[PDB]
């Protein structure tokens, strides 16, 4: 599991998978509701 | 200039017939391209 020492693997669930921030999310107006 | 004037209307008609036949396939075939058209839009981000 350690790369030289390195627990890699674990390093990089925690640095390598930042999150990724979307679009806004639209309020939809009640009377657009019907496709 | 009875016997004339029949004969000038006979010829006259067939010529534009064979010109209003020609030029309508050619307007149809150009309207093709927009009878056809296809759209599609990009979906907003709704909640
Ligand atoms: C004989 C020589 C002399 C006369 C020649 C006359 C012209 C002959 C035709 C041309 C020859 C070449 C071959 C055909 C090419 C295609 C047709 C063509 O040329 O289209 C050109 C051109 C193409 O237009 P477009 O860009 O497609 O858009 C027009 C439509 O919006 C388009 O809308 P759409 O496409 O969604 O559909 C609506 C419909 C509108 O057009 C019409 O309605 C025109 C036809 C009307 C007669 C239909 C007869 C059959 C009906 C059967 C029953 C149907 C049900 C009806 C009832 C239902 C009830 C529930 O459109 C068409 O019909 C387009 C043509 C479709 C067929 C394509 C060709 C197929 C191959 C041909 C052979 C087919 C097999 C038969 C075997 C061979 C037989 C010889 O057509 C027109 O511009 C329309 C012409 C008719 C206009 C009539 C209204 C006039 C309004 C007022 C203006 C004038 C004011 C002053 C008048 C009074 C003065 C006193």
């Amino acid at each position: 599991n350690a790369v030289g020492g390195l627990a890699t693997s674990q390093i990089r669930d925690l640095v390598g998978n930042p999150a990724k921030s979307g679009k806004p999310v639209v309020k939809m107006p009640p009377y657009l509701k019907p496709s | 200039w009875w016997d004339e004037r029949k004969l000038l209307g006979y010829k006259t008609i067939a010529t534009l017939a064979v010109i209003a036949v020609s030029s309508g396939y050619y307007n149809r075939f150009l309207s093709g391209l927009w009878r056809s058209r296809r759209l599609a839009f990009r979906p907003f981000n709704y909640s």
